[PDB]
């Protein structure tokens, strides 16, 4: 059920602040796989440091053999956005609520990703 | 980890240096930060977002850069994350023990032949660093106040040694330091995002020796006073060539060698009282300022002595035979004891003249000395002066070029910034004033050549009784009728250059004769500036002195201020024919002499034409092949016979005549003669390293040669004839479409022939030229040289970046392959209006405007970076940066006529290099365009007979040691493959020496050639003399201890 998993690392943070109280956009590369990828996380909530380490899943539906639109248990930071731009190594734009996430990869890596579809965001910091 | 400071990426704009440094210091050890600096983009309230600062220890660096990589660096709710900096804050050695203070600094030379020492100045409380990192030594001297920065470098140094000054052989107190080259000489001049730790908010300008005795401008050791230092022998051991001896030495009281002028080192006139000759004060002059024997050793009562009563021819050999030898010579007086007309024919014969050269530095002067070179126009009438003659450059301590940082460095002071003259500045224009005094002679400015201005060097001649400077300038000509200061200096510098003698033309064989101006869309157009006429009785006269056998149709001329070709027609009235816009002042003597008459070179493709012809649509499969193909060719050149002389007979020399081309053709296997192997060898190693240099591509159906006008006024706008000479690959297959057989030896093109000059930056040079045959045109019997139209829009010369007809040669190539449906009309050729004064010329501003040449002189510069931005960006040199560029050239190129400064921008600077340059310290990029494939495809490629004999033999190895060489090849070829700092950054010296040596080398074989021919006489004996010869140079059993040479027999 799962489309795309991978570990990522963070490289950078944008904005680089422990309390500046605002969404921080970081910066990871996938690990044998090569992608670099954006992503809008609230630091104070699920505080994130450079050089750690997380799991990234991204999956249509959170039920297990159907049922789209039980995996809550196993990630801790679950998102629900659609993907709005596909155009170009291809790259995706999924926004979640607001929150852009940019995935830049290879063309065969991410390839099963159809236009103006619902997929979630499974994170999980080791 | 080679350096302390560190760069901190993201800071909060709202603090202060204060702040940033204290958390440091929280977090870090106490005072462990050296210098915090935070760049402001406004004068003091304005910082920028990122710092950069200076650690103490690595160890503290190292702990930084651990915190930030774990991000425990929390400052105002910003997650500082530290990189490594470009460079320093301070130039300050981060090992402790390197730093010296409060030592004692003198200086002095090697005044005794045994171990003792000479002071001459001595400084206390020095400080001393050792910079690693940036391979030199700084030391700070303290004197009236002021602080001086006096800094060496490693390859100033050539040998390091360990003294003691306590009087123990055990203790180790003094290091003695020879330097070979000058050191360069700084001085001080007179906060809220600043701390520093210390007080380093000043700025070093480099200015001239500050001692009031110049003891350093005379000083070529420098010693430094220490305590014991067990320890530190492991610090001095890191100075190249350091001497692991133990070596004590005596302080002689040397304060009486103390001179107040501006030229320190020369040796003192009033010592002597006598009538010394000046020839040999000079050669012990020079002798002292090289390497060789110290001023005290030379400065003797006996040496003096000894040398004022003795033959001269004596005097000389054994002088000469001390300089050449490079070991340093202690005691002269020993070795001299153990040791023990002819202008004026070479003049006419091939004007060989001793001409004395002198370098110019801010700290001392150089005196080369008596070097043979070739002769101009001043020195045919002024022959018996020939010492008075000097050339003098200004160059630096390494001899290479004077950066334009040392001279008038910027200020910003009221509104506007305003240069301030540096203390070299003054040094130059007070060298040029009051002139070089040497022994009984002082020396006037005269004048500089065209040539001379590039290269920062002038004339200089002694003043005498019978003539003048002053006489010889008036004599040159009358120079107040030109208003310009450029220009009057260009006109008086302008007849100097090489020329052979002929016959004299009187004034009353003159004649006027309208030229032709054409005013279109209000741009003044003039076909006629230096075109001219000539006889063909004429013609024969000038050619019979010279020896050729072909009338050329052309040829460059020059006499009583004129300066331009004249074309041979066979309708002219009498010999002389004479053009109005050819006069450029009014000169005393009508002297006649040509500099070259016609040469049928093949061209070659050089990295601005192939830069400007990677844009109409030539694409790099053809100059990939072209380069494979000569890279093939030139790789089987030595295993076959026949391609050495298909090689010889096509790249250098269309109908030459030599000893190797001769037995190319007819010879023995490449294996054998070893005197023609080696020679071939380098030749290929030669051309290789030229190829790697820049891109030289040899084109077989292609030439170089200067063009004329015809007055017949037939060829219309973009019509012209093309003739050259027929080489071998023509003369093998001379049935070509575009190829015309109109002669035997003679062949005329029908292609489509492009013009192009030397230097060229614009994509509107490139114009397309149909050839057309015409009978009449052939009646005139017109040869090496391109027929342009006398009626037209616009002249062609002036299509190519504004050319003249001043026998500047073209770039012609009668080629199919290439794309003529682009066309690009060309950049404008209007020049800047000149400057004219109001007063006449006072000699001081032509010494302002030489000096200020030197500065904002970005000639160089202009050109590297056209060709880098064009590198960089697609469709290369059709975006407003490579016109911009192409304009700045252009005034640059016309800064040497008009005194128009270039003003090269800041922001136009390459920064980057690609792969096929020499500078390594410089970042290097990967390049891939055409010549970046064109570097990989070289690299993956590349990837009574004794008497004589011997001496020939030490008259070879006298010039070898003399010139630096140390191979007979690397001397007869004149490219010597090791070189110093200062002559691979520019190829003008560099031809300069190697045109040096090959005069000097061809003078030995003509002195060879005559004592062959005195010695014998007789012609079959001479050739059973020269087979014995042969024979006998040939045999190995015959060859004694020494390095016995085998190029003595081959001389024809």
């Amino acid at each position: 059920i799962i489309m795309f998993e991978d570990i990522f690392v963070v490289d950078k943070l944008d904005p680089d602040g422990k309390k500046f109280d605002k969404v921080t956009r970081v910066e990871a590369r996938s690990h044998n796989l090569e992608m670099f990828m954006h992503l809008d996380v609230n630091t104070e909530v699920y505080p994130l440091a450079v050089g750690d380490k997380f799991t990234l899943a991204m999956a249509p539906t959170l039920n297990l053999d159907g049922t789209p639109d039980t995996l809550a248990d196993k990630y801790e930071y679950i998102m629900h956005g659609k993907l709005y731009k596909i155009s170009e190594k291809a790259e995706l734009y999924v926004s979640f609520g607001g929150l852009l996430m940019l995935l830049q990869g290879d063309p065969a890596h991410i390839s099963h990703f159809e236009l103006d579809q619902r997929l979630f965001l499974l994170m999980r910091k080791l | 980890t080679n350096r302390s400071t560190v760069k901190i990426s993201n800071v909060p704009q709202t603090i202060v240096a204060d702040e940033l440094l204290r958390f440091l210091e929280l977090h870090l050890g106490e005072d462990t930060v050296f210098a915090l600096e935070i760049p402001t983009t406004r004068d003091n309230w304005k910082p920028r977002d990122f710092a950069r600062v200076q650690f103490t220890t690595l160890e503290v660096k190292s702990r930084a850069q651990l915190l930030s990589s774990q991000s425990k660096l929390l400052f105002k709710t910003h997650n500082l994350r530290l990189s490594e900096a470009y460079d320093d804050i301070i130039p300050r050695p981060v090992d402790p023990r390197k730093r010296l203070d409060d030592i004692v600094l003198t200086v002095g030379f090697p005044e005794s032949d045994e171990k003792r020492f000479c002071a001459l100045e001595k400084w206390d409380g020095v400080r001393c660093w050792i910079l690693t990192e940036k391979r030199r030594v700084e030391f700070w001297v303290w004197e009236s106040g002021d602080c001086y920065k006096i800094e060496v470098r490693f390859e100033d140094i050539i040998e390091t040694l360990s003294c003691c000054v306590n009087g123990d052989a055990s203790e180790i107190d003094a290091f003695l330091l020879k330097l070979k080259y000058g050191p360069k000489v700084f001085k001080r001049v007179t906060d809220r995002y600043r701390f520093c730790k210390e007080d380093f908010d000043f700025m070093w300008i480099r200015t001239t020796d500050f001692s009031g005795s110049k003891s350093i401008g005379t000083s070529t050791c420098f010693c430094l006073e220490v305590h014991n230092g067990s320890t530190m022998l492991d610090i001095f051991s890191g100075l190249p060539y350091y001497r692991e001896d133990t070596l004590s030495l005596t302080y002689v009281d040397g304060k009486t060698f103390a001179s107040a002028a501006q030229i320190v080192p020369l040796l003192n006139a009033a010592i002597l009282g006598l009538e010394f000759p000046y020839e040999i004060l000079f050669q012990l002059n020079a002798l002292v300022h090289a390497q060789k024997i110290s001023l005290f050793a030379a400065s003797d009562m006996e040496l003096i002595k000894i040398l004022r009563g003795m033959s001269l021819e004596t005097a000389l050999v054994i002088l000469k035979k001390l300089h050449q030898q490079s070991s340093i010579c202690y005691d002269p007086v020993f070795f001299v004891k153990t040791q023990m007309a002819s202008a004026y024919k070479r003049l006419t014969e091939q004007n060989i003249m001793s001409c004395q050269r002198a370098y110019v530095t801010p700290s001392k002067i150089y005196l080369l000395g008596p070097e043979l070179e070739t002769a101009n126009y001043v020195v045919k009438n002024f022959a018996e002066h020939v010492s008075d003659f000097m050339r003098v450059t200004f160059v630096e301590e390494d001899w290479s070029k004077l950066p334009a940082n040392a001279l008038s460095v910027n200020s910003k002071e009221g509104y506007f910034v305003k240069p301030s003259r540096t203390n070299i500045y003054n040094r130059v224009l007070s060298i040029l004033g009051e002139g070089i005094t040497v022994g009984p002679k002082r020396f006037e400015f005269l004048a500089f050549s065209a040539s001379q201005l590039r290269g920062n060097s002038v004339w200089m001649f002694a003043s005498n009784e019978k003539v003048k400077a002053e006489d010889i300038r008036e004599w040159m000509g009358c120079f107040r009728k030109i208003r310009s200061i450029s220009k009057c200096a260009a006109r008086m510098g302008q007849l100097f250059s090489a020329s052979r003698q002929t016959l004299i033309v009187r004034a009353q064989d003159v004649e006027q004769i309208p030229d032709i101006e054409v005013t279109t869309d209000g741009a003044d157009y003039c076909f006629s500036d230096g075109i001219g006429k000539i006889s063909l009785a004429f013609a024969k006269q000038v050619a019979q002195k010279c020896g050729l056998s072909h009338v050329p149709s052309a040829f460059q001329i020059r006499y009583g201020g004129y300066k331009g070709v004249i074309a041979v027609d066979r309708s002219s009235f009498r010999k002389l024919s004479l053009r109005d816009s050819m006069l450029k002042f009014d000169s005393n003597n009508r002297m006649l002499n040509v500099t070259r008459w016609t040469e049928s070179m093949p061209c070659f493709l050089n990295r601005e034409i192939i830069c400007l012809l990677s844009t109409l649509g030539i694409e790099d499969a053809m100059f990939e092949a072209m380069q494979a193909v000569h890279l093939s060719m030139l790789g089987n050149m030595l295993e076959d016979r026949d391609a050495a002389l298909n090689v010889l007979q096509k790249l250098s020399g269309e109908n030459s005549k030599n000893l190797l081309v001769k037995m190319l053709l007819q010879g023995y296997a490449p294996s054998s003669e070893p005197y023609l192997s080696m020679m071939l060898r380098v030749h290929h190693e030669s051309q290789l390293s030229e190829l790697k240099s820049r891109c030289r591509i040899l084109v077989p159906k292609g030439r170089i040669l200067i063009g004329c006008m015809d007055e017949m006024g037939i060829l219309e706008y973009g019509q012209v004839y093309v003739r050259v000479t027929l080489t071998k690959a023509e003369l093998k297959s001379r049935d070509q479409s575009y190829f015309r057989k109109i002669d035997e030896e003679t062949s005329v093109v029908i292609g489509k022939v492009v013009v192009t000059k030397n230097p060229c930056l614009h994509p509107g040079d490139i114009r397309v030229l149909d050839a057309i045959y015409e009978v009449h045109f052939e009646e005139k019997g017109y040869l090496d040289c391109i027929i342009f139209p006398q009626k037209g829009e616009r002249p062609h010369p002036n299509e190519c970046s504004g050319g003249d007809l001043d026998g500047d040669q073209f770039f012609v190539s009668w080629d199919e392959k290439i794309i003529p449906s682009e066309m690009d009309p060309p950049m404008d050729y209007a020049g800047s209006r000149p400057r004219l004064m109001d007063h006449d010329v006072t000699l001081e501003e032509i010494h302002k405007f030489f000096v200020d040449y030197m500065i904002s002189d970005t000639l160089g510069v202009i050109s590297t970076a056209h060709l880098v931005h064009a590198d960089r960006d697609p469709e290369k040199a059709r975006s407003q940066k490579c016109l911009e560029l192409a304009n700045l050239h252009s005034r640059a190129v016309d800064f040497a006529k008009t005194g128009a400064p270039a003003e090269m921008p800041y922001a136009l600077k390459p920064r980057e290099f690609p792969d096929f340059l020499e500078r390594f310290e410089k970042p290097t990029y990967i390049s891939e365009s055409v010549f970046g494939k064109l570097y990989r495809a070289v690299k993956s490629s590349l990837a009574t007979a004794k008497a004589h004999r011997d001496m020939y033999g030490e008259k070879l190895t006298s010039l070898m040691i003399y010139y630096g060489a140390a191979n007979e090849e690397e001397i007869l070829t004149g490219i010597l493959k090791t070189k110093e700092m200062y002559l691979a950054r520019d190829n003008r010296r560099y031809g300069d020496m190697k045109d040096r040596i090959t005069l000097s080398v061809k003078d030995l074989h003509k002195e060879a050639m005559g004592w062959f021919e005195k010695s014998c006489e007789d012609e079959q004996q001479k050739k059973k003399l020269a087979s014995a010869w042969y024979y006998v140079t040939y045999n190995p059993n015959h060859r004694d201890e020494k390095l016995t040479f085998l190029s003595f027999p081959w001389i024809v």
